[PDB]
């Protein structure tokens, strides 16, 4: 069984800086792309990052590209999303999410209508202002 | 037009339009009808080597139309008493990639995948062609295999939805051996940016949500092919003026 461990979260000044980890576990890593996701209250949940590890292509849409930075470590299984110039529009749950990389490279349709396989169960990110 | 040229647009006709029209006349994909186009005869006509179409080609024009593939390209320089309708080309080419994708046994039939999309407000789906089910609940999507025609009681498609805020609604119900090209008609199509193969479904239920789907072909647009048949007309003439 796939296992996909969110830690970072916490409270963080706005335009401060917060690092996130996805420790994954019970899958072949470079077989899958891992998806950054996020949902806020009174907000549909929406993919903020993907990264192959088969391909080595990523995507960001651009309410955080050039913010927002995912990076996979094969030494250990783990997947970082690096947030930069933290804004009160960042607030929310972050999960990280698994998908089989076989046939697909990282795109706004792979983190929009797609489909996860594998969910984590998410952390916290607020932005105190 | 020289008589070559004419005698070749008669034989033509008599020999492979007039009963093409005979038997797809008023009939779907041709038309938005009920009535439904016999595939075992569509094969017949349109068969990539034994179609009633390439046998025409092969013993009337194998001296200025020649085979590469699954196209046929034209060559009518050194024969300056001809030239090519255009729309006879592009019809013989696009009867050639469907018998190409969903014909290669002589007769209707091909695989492609689904998996079930994800939508605001759209809690499951249930898509249903030739009696294979797609189930989506729990936000689980999964890849599924079809055939396409399979053999069932119950041929033809169904597509129906819940919602967050109701019960299960049905948005389409296609019976018949064409249903699951009636069904795909219905959707917003489009290439899937980041899927091979992959093409995005989109139907616009009753209530306003999105039914999302994504398609995985096996050889070029898979089932989407066939929709290259609605409003087809087969040319009344090979050569013009």
């Amino acid at each position: 069984q796939v296992q996909l461990v969110e830690s970072g979260g916490g409270l963080v000044q706005a335009g401060g800086s917060l690092r996130l980890s996805c420790a994954a576990s019970g899958f072949t890593f470079e077989d899958y792309a891992i998806g950054w996701f996020r949902q806020a209250p009174g907000k549909e949940r929406e993919g903020v990052s993907c990264i192959s590890n088969l391909d080595g292509s990523t995507y960001y849409p651009d309410s955080v590209k050039g913010r927002f930075t995912a990076s996979s470590d094969k030494a250990k299984n783990m997947v970082y999303l690096q947030m930069n110039s933290l804004k009160p529009e960042d607030t929310a749950v972050y999960y990280c999410a698994a998908v089989n990389a076989q046939g697909i490279y990282c795109t706004d349709y792979i983190i929009g209508p797609y489909g996860m396989d594998y969910w984590g169960k998410g952390t916290q990110v607020t932005v105190s202002s | 037009l020289t008589p070559a040229a004419e005698s070749l647009n008669a034989r033509w006709r008599t020999a492979v339009v007039d009963g093409w029209n005979n038997a797809f006349s008023g009939r779907y994909p041709f038309k938005n009808v009920s009535s439904d186009a016999s595939l075992p005869l569509l094969a017949k006509y349109l068969n990539t080597d034994t179609g009633r179409i390439a046998r025409f080609l092969q013993n009337n024009l194998s001296g200025v139309l020649h085979r590469e593939g699954s196209r046929w390209v034209p060559d009518t320089i050194n024969t300056r008493g001809l030239t090519f309708n255009p729309a006879f080309l592009k019809a013989i080419n696009t009867l050639s990639e469907i018998a190409d994708v969903a014909f290669t046994t002589g007769n209707a039939g091909l695989h492609f995948e689904l998996r079930p999309g994800t939508a605001a407000g759209v809690m499951q789906t249930t898509l249903i062609t030739d009696n294979q089910k797609l189930i989506y609940v729990n936000q689980m999507p999964v890849w599924k295999r079809f055939t396409w025609p399979a053999d069932t009681e119950a041929p033809g498609a169904s597509l129906s939805w819940v919602s967050t805020q109701a019960g299960t609604r049905q948005y389409a119900d296609l019976p018949g051996s064409w249903g699951l090209i009636r069904l795909l008609e219905m959707a917003r199509r489009k290439a899937a940016p980041g899927v091979a193969s992959g093409w995005s479904l989109s139907w616009q239920a009753q209530d306003g949500r999105m039914l999302n789907y994504t398609l995985r072909t096996e050889a070029g647009e898979g089932p989407l092919v066939l929709l290259k048949l609605r409003n087809f007309v087969l040319p009344e003439t090979v050569f013009e003026l």
